[PDB]
């Protein structure tokens, strides 16, 4: 559920369970490790490992939680990327996400080649229009240098 | 006898008469601004206070004999007090007793005769006008009682005197209040009976009774105004919720009690520690370190006492997980002997870039670590080493490729030197942008600042504050 | 008596630190121990170097007879002759006090020198007495007593001594290279070369000559410093002599780094033969390799290090990593690029360097006027 | 505010025209009047004592009024004999 | 002063700044950074 | 009793409120005398005059002083001088017809 | 040794002219007053640290 | 820099000496 702030304070009711025995618990921790690091293929790496069952609707949201994060780091000042540059950022040889992304968002194939709208800032400032809060600023100086004795 | 025995006639008598006048013509003092102007801000109250901390307890540990502090509790056994002739047939049995026990012995304590000496002076048509005057003849039994260190039949001694003690906080606070208001005095006599009251519990088992009962005191108190009992309270509900090694943080979050307004210089020092902790384990780093210095650099009117010692050790870790870090041991001292070595050696680790000595010295010195109270560093410092390199880089750097810093970063692989650096300019490491096409890497482009709205704003944070520093220094001096 | 101490100070300290030299400073100052009567002050020298050998007796016996052959004639001076201040006493006090700083320990030197302080009224034997003190406080390089005797002799001697404290001038510099003061107290009062004559007041010549011209290299960067070093000629002759150190300062100044790095190495090198070269050979090379880059990055905003790897020296990633290290041990102000190979420096165009440094002590002074309000008002 | 001695004097002498029910507030005001920077100030303060405490034995006004009759200026010392006289 | 909270509590004279800025660095200086003629 | 004082504490209140209003009110008021003599005593000293010498001082605020044109005086000296400036009989300034140090 | 004033280019060969601010007698005055605004808070301070 | 730091350090040594002239005459009243 992204709340990282809550899950290390969580983290002080072990003592010694996190190191030294307790795959359930070391897991988790390898894995935010593992986001610290910055290594997203040794997440999806060790997706194919769990002790218990699954733990299906956990990872599923873990996909989900990565896989916007990294379209949100994409949308930006970039213009263009072939399909590999999409197959090097994300992953799978043509899977329904690629389509997924087409309906939803852009990043629509034409001749070989997505197109990224650009998602930067283009306003021209002047500056000495906020001229009045400066003399307000300049006003309450002298106000406050005076009025009381 | 003939060398031991020779030196104990000296230690009685003057000690038990200077000390004695003292805490008199302060009781006596306190007693007259007690009556006649109540405005005792400036008065004798805070450094007599001051006092009874140091003194007191350096002074003296043992209960006393040759009746010194043991012939406290028969002295103050026939007090009354109450009418003009009363009072002067009291200032007659003071000298009285006084007399004898100088001369000669009265009545002595041997360590089990603790509840006589509590009762019947608590006893014998005791009133109460004389508030100070109880509560200070109260707590000045419950230092040596403690310092004894004996711990047959004691604590329920401890116990009692506690219980009789907020017996009769609660029977001022509530009945005849009018002009006496004794809470500067009685915040730090809860918080030296609890910090005993958590000490032998420590003994034992853990501690909420005391808790509960905290949070009563604060729920009867905190409503007619804040006198820096709120702020003490606030603390001794805290601390213990911090040394409990399980949760309470979100009690603290949503704790909206941040006004002491006031603290002495003493308690605003060391409640902006604790605060520090708590923004620096939710991961709020920015606001925890200049905190955390507001603290250390407070009071440094300490000659190595420990908080001064445990501020100091843990702002350089946080400055560590920031990324800068200058001197720490240039105050080198006795007690930072066993402490200096262990995070100098960390933080040589940690901005070089090695791993197996990091790795090497983090299994030698993890028994600290777990004994100085902070568990977060495994965790937190493995971030820190990976970008330590990265940031070094970016900062020397103007444009380097993907495939030299793969290859500078010991990492033998090419294809997340993309995925570092973004995880870099997103977590605010370094500004830079990678033109992927082949791998440039970017950096700053312009460096004026001066002419560009920087300056002017941050002057408006330099008047403003120091008008206020004016203001705030005008009104508090011009009383007479 | 104290006359040939500071080459024996070498010695003692060329053979105690560093184990592979210990060839021929073994040869000559064993020499220097079977003579000049040096028998408490050697024990650690033969301790820490050789096991024992037999002569330590046959000294033993002549010292203490001379002692006593001097213990008996000041106490029949004394119990015959009846005069004191400065008197025949005086100076049999001092020198039993120089027959024990050449000879003897420390410790019975400084109980007789605070004895025989203590019968002085004049001011050239109390300018004596602490012309020993500081001669004998640099020989076991003691920063106690130095603190002391030093604002002692400024303070109450030196307000009636006229030019005879040039030699404590000398000193004081003298001591500040083997602290850390090597940067601007050190070169300023080393500008004045006026003393050549060696002697008790005043040690070997050319020496000092090297040493003044070392240190006043990181004093000041060019403000006419070609004006007190190259214009200057009592310096300059004797450098004239010494073809190794003026070639390291052309070199400097004339911008010739190529043959730069040839002459620094050769003076680290030099520099482990010294006994105060301590806080000297992890910093003074540095500075003067981050001194050399300062204004060699200067009059370039776009160098290339490809000329850099033929005009200043070789190599390429050499020079690419200690650039790096020195840009981020957070000086000199540049930036550096790999792939278009241009060092772009950044150099503040005095605005904002004046911003920068009003800034900084401004946050200094409100840090200050803050934690000294919060110790006032209670 | 205003700067005509005479409105100056008229406004200090209707102290004790307003607080003659009350001796607990005349002395409180007065006593800082009555050290004014010109005697007008000072006199008006005087009178004002005067005629807000009737007969009552003071002291305190007693004690205003002494450097008050102990002052260079002369009709500022006449007012403080006729406050004198009131009280 | 006490503050009721103590739970546990030569060889340079300053050189903290040079070592960490430079710890170990072949000090001797002379072997790579003199010797860099014989490798171009 | 316990209404009696409530009202009590109100017009203290009340009777402080209007005073401390007041005296910060009459100390704004008070500055512009104030003001007055500090140009007062600037355009008292800065006309054209005599100079004289220093010649002995009696005491704090008052000194002996002669003139060029013989005649000794004794006059009053200004707040605004300096004290340690007159050992010596040095030239001071005086003016035309209050005579005193300028 | 200051007799020009100017840049070069390595990487361009490219020599540069430049200029510089004549003013900096402002902002220089201004800090060595704050070295004389910093020992007398000092002063204060171990004034204020010896009596209360 | 000269309104918030001069006028600044003038009303903190307004304050020590008012305090220590409270605290003097606090001390020997009585």
């Amino acid at each position: 559920q992204n709340r990282v702030a809550e899950f290390h304070t969580e983290l002080e009711r072990l003592p010694a369970k996190d190191i030294q025995t307790n795959v359930y618990i070391k897991h988790p921790v390898s894995l935010e490790q593992y986001l610290m690091e910055g290594s997203y293929n040794k997440v999806f790496l060790a997706k194919g490992n769990i002790p218990a069952e699954s733990y299906t609707f956990f990872i599923d949201i873990l996909l989900d939680t990565i896989r916007d994060e990294i379209a949100g780091c994409i949308e930006k000042a970039y213009e263009k990327i072939l399909f590999t540059e999409a197959t090097r950022i994300l992953f799978f040889n043509t899977p329904k996400k690629m389509t997924d992304y087409a309906k939803k968002r852009g990043w629509v194939l034409g001749p070989n080649n997505y197109y990224s709208f650009a998602s930067q800032q283009q306003k021209p400032e002047d500056t000495t229009i906020p001229s009045t809060e400066l003399a307000k600023q300049v006003i309450e100086y002298a106000r406050q240098l005076e009025m009381i004795v | 006898p003939p060398g031991g025995g020779e030196q104990e006639p000296p230690p009685p008598p003057a000690p038990q008469d200077v000390e004695m006048k003292e805490e008199a013509a302060t009781g006596g003092g306190s007693t007259g601004e007690a009556d006649g102007k109540t405005a005792a801000a400036a008065a004798e109250h805070s450094q007599r206070e001051l006092d009874t901390v140091t003194l007191e307890d350096i002074k003296e540990h043992v209960k006393q004999l040759e009746k010194a502090v043991s012939g406290k509790e028969p002295r103050f056994v026939l007090r009354a007090l109450r009418m003009l002739p009363s009072t002067s047939r009291r200032l007659n049995h003071y000298v009285l007793y006084k007399a004898v026990q100088g001369f000669f012995t009265s009545n002595n304590a041997t360590r089990d005769f603790l509840l006589p000496f509590l009762e019947e002076p608590m006893d014998t048509e005791a009133d109460l006008q004389f508030r100070p005057r109880t509560g200070k003849a109260a707590s000045t039994p419950l230092l040596p009682e403690v310092e004894a260190y004996l711990q047959l039949l004691v604590v329920i001694f401890m116990m009692n005197s506690k219980r009789y003690k907020e017996a009769q906080k609660i029977s001022d606070d509530l009945m005849q209040k009018i002009s006496t208001q004794n809470r500067r005095a009685l915040d730090l006599v809860a918080a030296k009976c609890y910090y005993y009251h958590a000490r032998v519990y420590e003994f034992l088992d853990k501690l909420d009774v005391v808790r509960s009962f905290l949070h009563a005191r604060l729920r009867t108190a905190t409503l007619r105004h804040d006198a820096d009992g709120q702020a003490t309270l606030l603390n001794l509900l805290l601390r213990n919720y911090l040394h409990y090694s399980l949760y309470d943080q979100a009690e603290k979050l949503v704790s909206k009690s941040v006004f002491p307004e006031q603290a002495n210089n003493n308690e605003w020092a060391r409640y902006l520690y604790y605060t520090g902790r708590i923004k620096a384990i939710q991961l709020e780093y920015s606001e925890a370190r200049r905190t955390m210095t507001n603290a250390l650099r407070k009071a440094p009117q300490h000659t190595a006492v420990g908080f001064k010692q445990t501020v100091h050790k843990l702002l350089i870790v946080v400055e560590l997980l920031l990324g800068e870090i200058p001197d720490r041991l240039q105050f080198r001292q006795p007690s930072l002997k066993r402490s200096l070595m262990p995070y100098f050696l960390l933080t040589q680790a940690v901005r070089t870039g090695n791993l197996a000595k990091f790795n090497q010295v983090l299994d030698q010195f993890g028994e600290k670590f777990q004994a100085d109270g902070t568990y977060t560093l495994i965790i937190r410092l493995r971030h820190n080493v990976i970008k330590t390199g990265v940031r070094m880089i970016s900062l020397s750097y103007s444009r380097i490729s993907l495939a030299d810093i793969a290859q500078k970063l010991q990492l033998d692989s090419p294809e997340d030197a993309e995925f570092i650096v973004a995880k870099a300019i997103r977590d605010g490491v370094i500004e830079a942008s990678i033109n992927h096409e082949k791998g440039y890497v970017q950096s700053k482009e312009m460096i004026d600042i001066y002419s560009t709205r920087e300056p002017q704003l941050a002057f408006h944070q330099r008047i403003s504050f120091c008008l206020d520093i004016h203001n705030m220094s005008v009104k508090a001096m011009r009383f007479p | 008596p104290k006359n040939p101490d500071l080459r024996i100070a070498q010695l003692r300290f060329l053979l105690s630190l560093p184990e592979h030299r210990g060839d021929a400073a073994v040869r000559d100052e064993l020499m220097a121990a079977v003579r000049d009567n040096n028998m408490a002050p050697y024990y650690e020298a033969l301790c820490k170097s050789l096991d024992w050998q037999i002569d330590v007796d046959l000294l033993n016996k002549m010292k203490k007879a001379n002692e006593d052959e001097l213990k008996r004639l000041d106490e029949e001076l004394e119990d015959a002759e009846k005069n004191l201040g400065e008197s025949e006493i005086r100076d049999a006090m001092m020198a039993k006090a120089e027959y024990l700083c050449r000879i003897g320990d420390k410790e019975g030197a400084l109980t007789a020198f605070r004895k025989t302080y203590d019968k002085t009224v004049a001011l050239g034997h109390r300018l004596d007495i602490v012309f020993y003190l500081l001669r004998i406080g640099l020989f076991y390089m003691d920063n106690d007593l130095i603190t002391r005797n030093t604002e002692k002799a400024k303070s109450l001697i030196e307000e009636g001594g006229d030019w005879d404290r040039r030699n404590r001038l000398k000193v004081y510099q003298g001591l500040y290279c083997v602290a850390i003061r090597d940067f601007k107290q050190a070169a300023e009062l080393f500008l004045d070369t006026v003393s050549t004559f060696t002697s008790y007041e005043l040690m070997d010549y050319k020496t000092f000559v090297t040493y003044t011209v070392y240190v006043s290299m990181i004093a000041l960067e060019r403000p006419d410093l070609r004006e007190k070093v190259i214009k200057g000629a009592e310096i300059l002759e004797v450098l004239h002599s010494l073809p190794a150190v003026r070639q390291y300062l052309f070199s400097l100044y004339e911008c010739r780094y190529s043959v730069f790095f040839q002459s620094l190495a050769v003076v680290e090198q030099e520099m482990k033969k010294d006994w105060l070269f301590a806080p000297h050979y992890r910093y003074y090379v540095r500075e003067m390799r981050i001194h050399a880059y300062s204004q060699l990055l200067e009059s370039y905003r776009s160098l290339t290090l490809g000329y850099m790897a033929e005009a200043f020296g070789v190599g390429v990633e050499f020079i690419d990593q200690e650039l790096s290290r020195f840009i981020a041990a957070g000086r000199l102000h540049c930036k550096i690029d790999k792939v278009n190979e241009i060092v772009e420096t950044n150099r503040p165009d005095s605005k904002n360097w004046q911003y920068q440094e009003t800034i900084k002590k401004g946050d200094l002074l409100l840090n200050r006027v803050q934690k000294l309000s919060r110790v006032i008002n209670m | 505010s205003d700067v005509n001695d005479d409105v100056r004097r008229a406004a200090v002498e209707s102290l004790g025209f307003i607080l003659f029910r009350t001796p607990e507030q005349c002395p409180s005001v007065v006593s800082l009047l009555s050290e004014s920077y010109n005697p007008h100030v000072r006199y008006g303060a005087a009178m004002a004592l005067g005629i807000c405490c009737a007969g009552t034995g003071n002291k305190e006004a007693i004690n205003l009024l002494e450097p008050m009759t102990n002052d260079p200026v002369n009709y500022v010392r006449q007012g403080a004999l006729i406050a004198s006289a009131l009280i | 002063m006490s503050e009721k909270k103590q739970p546990v509590d030569e060889d340079n004279w300053d050189d903290d700044n040079v070592e960490d800025d430079f710890s170990n660095q072949l000090r001797a200086e002379l072997e790579k950074h003199g010797y860099k003629m014989e490798t171009s | 009793d316990l209404y009696s004082r409530y009202k009590k504490l109100q017009q203290e209140l009340e009777f402080l409120e209007v005073q401390e209003e007041y005296i910060k009110d009459e100390q704004k008021n008070l500055k512009k005398e104030f003001l007055h003599a500090q140009e007062e005593v600037k355009r008292i000293q800065s006309i054209p005059l005599v100079i004289g010498q220093f010649l002995e001082a009696v005491d704090q605020n008052t000194a002996i002083v002669g003139s060029t044109t013989g005649s000794n005086y004794y006059v009053r000296i200004l707040s605004t001088i300096d004290r340690e400036l007159l050992k010596p009989n040095a030239s001071v300034a005086l003016h035309k017809h209050s005579n005193a140090l300028v | 040794d200051k007799k020009f004033h100017g840049i070069l280019d390595q990487g361009e060969g490219v020599l540069i002219i430049f200029d510089e601010p004549p003013v900096d007698k402002t902002y220089e005055a201004a800090l060595e007053t704050i070295q004389n605004m910093s020992k007398v808070v000092d002063s204060l301070y171990n004034k204020a640290k010896k009596l209360t | 820099y000269l309104a918030s730091l001069i006028r600044s350090v003038v009303a903190l040594h307004n304050l020590i000496n008012n305090k220590i002239a409270n605290r003097d005459a606090e001390k020997k009243e009585g």
